[PDB]
């Protein structure tokens, strides 16, 4: 099953991962425990965190998402070469032997001149790359675009450049064939992957036992689906650390809304969800046609832009089984207050829309001149700015003990 | 049309000067149209050892002839003198920048000497420094490496 | 030697016929070398000074942000212009703007006890004033709009707000030996080294 | 001049580090185990007329 | 010949206009004003076809410290005029003459909210920043290196 | 021109008899191999160089050459890479390929010479540490395992 865990702090999510491992002993024939991660930092944080609450951490693989998906392709599907022949690198080279021929086409007239005036394979190589770089990207965001261009078809609504990219892509694919290389990209292979998994409703061909996804606040639409289908024969524990407990994303059809009015189960107890019966969906939340016209908290509003997308795509899955793991934030600090707002999706900002509201000031929260969490410092220069910090780090170290330096 | 930021006495003096001849900026395409001084500033005035001083004051050297040499050794001296003159008379509350019925003693931070080149600056800095009046050349480019 | 072999093998893989001019390789060896980052000491001998890495939002008791100036933090770079995908966006898409802004949020979210925010207020030359990264502006602005100091309970929204932002904002001195750094109270320096000069206790 | 500088009453005490059979091998590997985490750190030197 | 005494709020926001900001005439107060008008498409006959976004109002100064201050002054004016839209009441010059020209204080407040959070991308560069920017975008035409 | 020597060198090491009954790299299939294992052994309660030298002595005849305790108190973790860990369907092992010497020829790679460089580089520690890790790991994985 593709289990999706929404938590407040990476700790609780690390906790659930800690427990998932103690529970099912997992096999042990040197079978590497798997954790998809997107930054060495995490890998190190997990490694150490886990070596503690266990006495050691040994195998664990930290494949990047993209490298995982393709790992499976090789497993599920029939005869897939390890490492695509369309990887960003090789692409740049193959594109360098091609472009020169593709010039003087009317199509590539724009590049045709850009590459003439002068060079020594300098302009040709940057292009061959920025190109290969783009293709590598289109192969994840808009993987249908290629299947289109491969047959010469264009796509209604794209800027120019498709004028040359489209042919170029068809051109790269044909060339790579003559070279005699596995035609398989990442786009012509995701659909099949799902189909053969979504069907063959029998059993897991021989993939891994359980898989985790830690600290990745974003994944491509296609990688999720790919994982979804995979989460039918494999246990996929995707640990997503979410800044708000309620749903703060946008909405599609006022028909898709009630399909969201479902519920997330506590990993151990049972069911929860967004506040105010209907009124919520109603009111302004997901107003007019747009998305959450209020997104409650204004900070989570203008910043979490990346979050919305990922949360919205997670709640558009079917084989999913999301569940709550949000821990509270008692509002004693300015930090905790703000942190709390963001959690409960509430705005405590006061604009003073009316003389009643605007004249008094005790409606807002009491500060506490003594509160030092969340401080602001204006300095004259980087040196100065660093000398000052060293002082305050010293201070706040003195302040409360227990605070070792690694905590900063 | 409105010149916020400045004193009426000033705007009047500047306008008068640049209204003398026609095409003061001598270029029919760059005409000079006077400007109305802002009301919120109508109160601005500068008093010294007695009464309010003119927005603009011209100091004229004597004689018939005058070399670029003289008109510097002597002008810097003069300028220098008038600065300490405002400053000292400032600590004694006799040099005041006033907005109607408000006031304050002029401080070094209030005086400013515009100049055309490094030298000129030095020329000034020296006559000043000769009167223990500390200064700083805001347009200094020298590097810490030839100190 | 690794990168060099890499760069070459890769080119051989895609079967490149024509020859290669050194420049090509040097310029690439350079770039790679420019991107290869060293961060092996990330979580051993404490106090980690680093950059805001996307997809690495670990929780720390203390979180300090330095150089959060306008034009400096929300790190930029404009899409190629011929990156079709950037003109016609979709839910899955990603860009630095978005990544960084959501990073600043991950900080606040991850700061368990103290959030330290710092930026440069003026260049030590023309002395002109600089500005805090909009992101930081959006934070104190929210603080001030939802808080009030004990004293000021009946005065005004804007007025109570100011006093709050002004109260959390701390204007530091140009030199470390400035006496203000040695009176009593808010961040008295822990550097006695400068004390004597701060107290004009010199002997010409 | 009525000043003075805060003086911290805490002490260094313990030191948390993450060693690795490096508590052995004396330095020189400074930044070495950093640039190449899997470098054959166990070897080093020059060669001649052999 | 001889220019019209400029009245910011009534300046026709449509093609070619030369403004002479004499010595300390509030050239900055003017620019900001004109900036807001544009954002909210205000004015009237002397207004602009439609409303523009922060990333559509190109402003070029010569100095680096210039664009910083210009960019700073604007985020502020926006945050205010926007607030002064939620209160539908302002008691500070400029702004009031602006709200009188606004037809839906509730919308401008929204429109403005975006302009606020958009400022970290305001099209306010230097002559030089504008150039290498257009250049590096239209690389093919300029024959520039990426 | 190193291929012959090398292609012949590799094999010679592969089909090389490890300890006794069978065991030779060439007999190890994928499923029984785990290359480059990275472990993390938490270490609380300061690890004193001296305190460890004592027990290391009693059990190891190699660490009898007691210069040790060349490091100082450390609390925290313990990184470490294991070149290879495999299983001869019965037990698990620790392999560490070590390319060293310039020490002329053969005579320097004798059971004596080797056990010499061992203390020379104090690799002995690597042993105890590494195994202590594989211990912790195997015990962790193999639900109910014995040394
Ligand atoms: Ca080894």
């Amino acid at each position: 099953m593709l289990r999706v865990y929404h938590s407040n702090r990476l700790d609780v999510l690390e906790a659930l991962m800690e427990f998932i491992v103690e529970r099912e002993r997992l096999d042990d024939p040197f079978e590497p425990e798997m954790i998809l991660v997107q930054s060495t930092g995490m890998a190190q944080w997990l490694q150490m965190t886990l070596s503690q609450k266990f006495g050691i951490a040994a195998n664990i693989d930290f494949p990047l998402p993209a490298s995982f998906i393709w790992d499976m392709f090789v497993r599920v599907l029939p005869e897939i070469p390890k490492e695509s022949a369309f990887n960003k690198q090789s692409m740049s080279w193959k594109l360098m032997t091609l472009l020169p021929q593709l010039l003087e086409r009317e199509d590539f007239t724009l590049l045709r001149h850009y590459l003439t005036d002068d060079s020594d394979k300098r302009k040709l190589f940057q292009l061959s790359s920025k190109a290969a770089d783009l293709f590598d990207q289109y192969l994840v965001y808009r993987p249908d675009w290629l299947a289109q261009w491969e047959t010469g078809h264009l796509v209604e609504g794209l800027g120019e450049a498709q004028a040359w990219q489209a042919p170029l892509w068809k051109a790269l694919v044909e060339y790579t064939h003559q070279l005699g290389q596995p035609r398989w990209h990442r786009a012509n292979l995701y659909q099949r992957f799902i189909e053969t998994l979504e069907s063959a409703t029998t059993c897991p061909p021989g993939l891994p036992s359980r898989v985790f996804i830690c600290g990745i606040s974003a994944l491509p639409p296609v990688y999720l689906q790919a994982l979804q289908a995979l989460g039918k024969h494999i246990e996929i524990h995707l640990l997503f650390t979410n800044p708000c407990r309620y749903y703060w994303g946008d909405i599609k059809d006022p028909a898709y809304l009630a399909k969201l009015l479902t519920r997330q189960r506590r990993h151990s107890f049972e069911d929860r969800e967004l506040p105010l019966f209907r009124d919520s969906e109603n009111a302004g939340q997901l107003f007019n046609s747009d998305g959450e016209q209020d997104v409650g908290n204004p900070l989570l509003a203008s910043w979490g832009k990346l979050g919305r997308d990922y949360i919205y795509l997670l709640s558009d899955l079917e084989s999913s089984q999301e569940l709550d793991a949000f821990v509270d934030v008692t509002p004693d600090n300015l930090l905790h207050n703000i942190q709390s707002d963001i959690l409960e999706l509430e705005n405590r900002a006061v604009a003073g829309v009316n003389i009643e509201e605007f004249s008094r000031s005790d409606n807002k929260r009491p500060l506490d001149p003594l509160d030092s969490s969340i401080t602001f410092h204006v300095c004259h220069s980087p040196q100065r700015e660093v000398e000052v910090l060293h002082d305050r780090l010293l201070a706040m170290l003195e302040e409360d003990p227990t605070l070792t330096p690694r905590d900063i | 049309d409105t010149n916020w930021r400045s004193a009426p006495g000033m705007v009047n003096s500047v306008n008068k000067l640049f209204s003398q001849t026609d095409d003061a900026f001598m270029f029919r395409e760059i005409p000079f149209i006077p400007v109305k001084s802002a009301g919120k500033n109508q109160a601005l005035r500068f008093v010294f050892k007695g009464e309010t001083q003119p927005a603009m004051k011209m100091w004229l050297m004597e004689g018939e002839s005058c070399g670029v040499g003289d008109y510097q050794s002597t002008m810097a001296q003069v300028c220098a003198a008038q600065i300490r003159d405002w400053l000292q008379a400032g600590q004694r509350g006799e040099a005041l920048l006033m907005n109607g019925d408000d006031a304050r003693p002029v401080r070094a931070s209030d005086i400013s000497v515009l100049v055309r080149s490094r030298q000129e600056a030095a020329q000034v800095r020296d006559a000043l420094t000769l009167l223990e009046i500390p200064s700083v050349y805001l347009s200094n480019r020298d590097s810490v490496f030839e100190t | 030697e690794q990168q060099w072999q890499a760069i070459i093998a890769e080119g051989l893989g895609a079967q490149y016929g024509d020859a290669v001019p050194l420049s090509l390789l040097r310029d690439e060896l350079a770039q790679r070398l420019d991107q290869e980052r060293i961060s092996q000491r990330f979580l051993a001998g404490p106090v980690n000074i680093c950059t805001l890495m996307p997809m690495r939002s670990i929780p720390f008791k203390v979180v300090c942000l330095l150089g959060m100036n306008d034009g400096v933090y929300p790190r930029q770079l404009a899409p190629l212009g011929f990156d079709l995908m950037s003109q016609k966006p979709k839910r899955g898409d990603r860009s630095r703007r978005d990544d960084d802004r959501y990073l600043f949020l991950e900080a606040l979210i991850s700061a368990q006890q103290k959030l330290y925010i710092s930026y440069i207020g003026r260049s030590i030359q023309d002395n002109s004033e600089r500005f805090p990264s909009v992101l930081v502006q959006e934070l104190i602005d929210y603080i001030g709009q939802s808080h009030y100091l004990p004293g000021d309970e009946a005065l005004n929204c804007d007025e109570s707000e100011a006093r709050v932002k002004a109260h959390l904002t701390c204007l530091h001195t140009r030199m470390p030996f400035d006496p203000q750094n040695y009176q009593p109270g808010e961040r008295q320096s822990y550097a006695r080294e400068w004390l004597p000069a701060a107290s004009q206790a010199g002997k010409a | 001049a009525e000043l003075n500088a805060k003086t911290l009453q805490r002490l260094p005490g313990d030191n948390w580090r993450v060693t690795s059979y490096s508590g052995l091998q004396q330095r020189g590997h400074g930044i070495a185990q950093d640039l190449m985490p899997r470098l054959d750190v166990d070897a080093a030197g020059v060669a001649s007329v052999v | 010949d001889v220019a019209e005494t400029l009245d910011p709020l009534r300046l026709p926001l449509q093609g070619e206009r030369l403004i002479e900001a004499s010595a300390g005439t509030g050239k900055t107060f003017t620019i900001a004003a004109l900036y807001l008008r544009l954002l909210l498409g205000l004015g009237g006959s002397a207004a602009f076809p439609r409303p523009l976004t922060v990333e559509e109002l190109l402003v070029v100064t010569f100095t680096e410290a210039a664009t910083a201050e210009l960019r700073g002054r604007i985020r502020s004016n926006i945050h205010e005029l926007r607030i002064a839209c939620l209160r539908e009441t302002t008691d500070n010059p400029l702004y009031e003459r602006l709200l009188e020209e606004i037809d839906d204080k509730a919308q401008a407040a929204q429109w403005l909210l975006l302009a606020e959070r958009q400022m970290d991308e305001a099209a306010v560069f230097t002559i030089h920043g504008f150039c290498q920017r257009m250049l590096n975008l239209n690389a093919f035409e300029s024959g520039m290196l990426f | 021109q190193w291929e012959p020597v090398l292609t012949e060198w590799i094999t010679a090491v592969l089909q090389a008899p490890l300890n006794e009954t069978g065991v030779s790299l060439s007999q190890l299939s994928a499923r029984n191999k785990q290359v480059e294992m990275e472990f993390y052994l938490p270490i609380s309660e300061p690890l004193i160089a001296s305190q460890l030298d004592t027990l290391i002595r009693q059990f190891d005849p190699l660490s009898a050459g007691c210069p040790p305790l060349e490091f100082m108190q450390v609390r925290g973790m313990l990184k470490g890479f294991i070149d290879l860990v495999f299983r001869h369907e019965g037990r698990y092992y620790l392999l560490d390929y070590k390319s060293n010497w310039l020490g002329e020829d053969s005579s320097a790679y004798t059971q004596q010479a080797m056990a010499a460089a061992m203390q020379a580089h104090r690799y002995d520690l690597q042993y105890q540490l590494y195994t202590l890790a594989l211990h912790r790991y195997l015990r962790h994985r193999i639900a109910d395992y014995d040394y």
